[PDB]
């Protein structure tokens, strides 16, 4: 992966700017309801049974807040997203067996929460950019395969 | 098939930007080429340099068949049939670019229409959009 | 949609398995444990070592209720209803695992019955398999 | 990715017995037949206009002997996959724009071909060492990509 200038000023501006907590708890609430066997990860967290349910769980929301937070830390070097996912990866892969492909939901995911969030600014340039990083965080995730 | 739920939802959607359609679909194809630049071999034919007037039709064209589609929800197939025969018999559209012009269109939602575009209904119009894109498809399967 | 050759194909297929689906069935199970791992996490209620009774016996179940919807081809959906409730709202099984196991299906034919496995009879049989597939993922659609 | 001597001796020995010509030929038409959208990427090979025409269409043969040759160079070393593979993902990704969905396909296909022709001796083992090649190789050919 290569970044230009112009792609690393749309990622670092919006990390900036974007409510993590908000943000974090939407992308991982909608990831639950839009894609309902991905609950099946998550069956400690409680109530999953409806999307209020899934959006008002404190469970979920604290979730999803540590995972934005995690994508801050691909923002942050994006040089070395490799080596940022590796932990996350064994987890992800070895422990928890999600498929790779679910990576890529969420990252549509979390695009689409951006969208709403940042509206007009979310430039189709912008866009490009976010699909990009998640795209490549989703990666550095499935790596303990192939 | 989409639940009773779902299709409400469909119709609440398009019956508020169903006037807006046209435009949102110009740029639902506009962030489609920009963000997944290998469909652009699609459409050697046209011109798609930004702000193309080719570009802005024809996603205003995407656009009324899916409307076309919300109006007649209970039979896509039936609705979309010249159009599925063209897709994947014709052109022979990869079907994993459905999906992606499908996501710019919920981006596009989210863009302009945050407050309608709840969990609930970004549900509903994901297996719409896929829905569509399954019918474009269907002699593959 | 399935084509009257392609359910021509797949009752042939199932015919010349015969009584042998059982056993192709626990076969098929076997192979999808051991070439994607990541499946067995959907059975920790079973003993999954090698050679073991319970996948074999599983493998069993699998198989009936393919030759069901083979025997039941015009309609599917009806066929393998309750079986899609099971899967997608009970159990949550990944869809990306029913093309594994599809899959798995189709080299265990291959293994089995090599000169029926045609080019055409692929084709026809990968799109069986990707039928029930989708039968049994509805729920999440 | 690691190589266990175990998974090279299951790949190697398979491998040695295989006729390149007919396993390609096998499945290249399998590709076009069985998933027709990839005709598109094959329009100078003329009569592609049935599943009996791809069968008999010897440009598809030539060309299916290519791909299974390349994989050969994939077998001889295990280890360098990915430099083996660089220049085709030029060619693949750059030039051709062909979906990395596809190589998965393929690999598929090529499992599916394999189990056929060497049938009791493509056991489980050998069916798990030969879809990891497959998905090597498919990763290494999506290079220029994410
Ligand atoms: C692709 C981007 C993803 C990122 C950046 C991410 C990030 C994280 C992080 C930072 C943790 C906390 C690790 C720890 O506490 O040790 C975590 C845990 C977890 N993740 Fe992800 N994740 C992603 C995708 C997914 C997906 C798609 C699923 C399921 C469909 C998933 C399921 C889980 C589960 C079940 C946990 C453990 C939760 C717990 O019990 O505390 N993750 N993830
Ligand atoms: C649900 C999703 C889609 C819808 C509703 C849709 C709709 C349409 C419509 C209404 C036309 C009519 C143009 C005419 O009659 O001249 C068309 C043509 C076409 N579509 Fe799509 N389409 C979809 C997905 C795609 C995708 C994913 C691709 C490829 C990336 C694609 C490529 C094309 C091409 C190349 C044409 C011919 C354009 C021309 O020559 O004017 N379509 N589509
Ligand atoms: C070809 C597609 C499939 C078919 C035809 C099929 C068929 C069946 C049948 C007939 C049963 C139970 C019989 C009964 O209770 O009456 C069953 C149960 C089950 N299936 Fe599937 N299945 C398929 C795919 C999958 C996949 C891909 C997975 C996960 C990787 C899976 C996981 C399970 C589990 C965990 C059970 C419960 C088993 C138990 O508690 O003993 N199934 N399936
Ligand atoms: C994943 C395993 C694959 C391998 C090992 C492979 C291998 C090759 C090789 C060795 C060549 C010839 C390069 C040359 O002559 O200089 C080639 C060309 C080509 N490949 Fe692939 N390929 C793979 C997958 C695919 C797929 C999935 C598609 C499309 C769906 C595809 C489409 C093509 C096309 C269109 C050419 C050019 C043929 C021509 O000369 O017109 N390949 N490939």
């Amino acid at each position: 992966v290569h970044w230009s200038a112009e792609e690393k000023q749309l990622i670092t501006s919006i990390w900036g700017k974007v409510n993590v907590a908000d943000c974090g708890a939407e992308a991982l609430a909608r990831l639950l309801i839009v894609y309902p066997w991905t609950q099946r990860f998550f069956s400690s967290f409680g109530n999953l049974s409806s999307a209020t349910a899934i959006s008002g769980n404190p469970n979920v929301k604290a979730h999803g807040k540590k995972v934005l937070t995690s994508f801050g830390d691909a923002v942050k070097n994006l040089d070395n997203i490799k080596g940022t996912f590796a932990q996350l990866s064994e987890l992800h892969c070895d422990k928890l067996h999600v498929d790779p492909e679910n990576f890529r939901l969420l990252g549509d995911i979390l695009v689409i929460i951006l969208a709403a969030h940042f509206g007009k600014d979310f430039t189709p340039e912008c866009q490009a950019a976010w699909q990009k990083l998640v795209r490549v965080v989703a990666h550095a995730l499935a790596r303990k395969y192939h | 098939v989409l639940s009773a739920n779902d299709k409400s939802n469909v119709k609440a959607v398009f019956a508020k930007i169903g006037g807006q359609a046209g435009d949102l679909g110009g740029e639902a194809l506009e962030r489609l080429f920009i963000t997944y630049p290998q469909t652009k071999t699609y459409f050697p034919h046209f011109d798609l340099s930004h702000g193309s007037a080719q570009i802005k039709g024809h996603g205003k064209k995407v656009a009324e068949a899916l409307v076309e589609a919300a109006n007649h929800i209970d039979d896509i197939a039936g609705a979309l049939s010249k159009l599925s025969d063209l897709h994947a018999q014709k052109l022979r559209v990869d079907p994993v670019n459905f999906k992606l012009l499908g996501h710019c269109f919920l981006v596009v939602v989210a863009v302009h229409f945050p407050s309608l575009l709840t969990p609930e209904v970004h549900a509903s119009l994901d297996k719409f959009v896929l829905a569509v894109g399954t019918v474009l498809t269907a002699k593959y399967r």
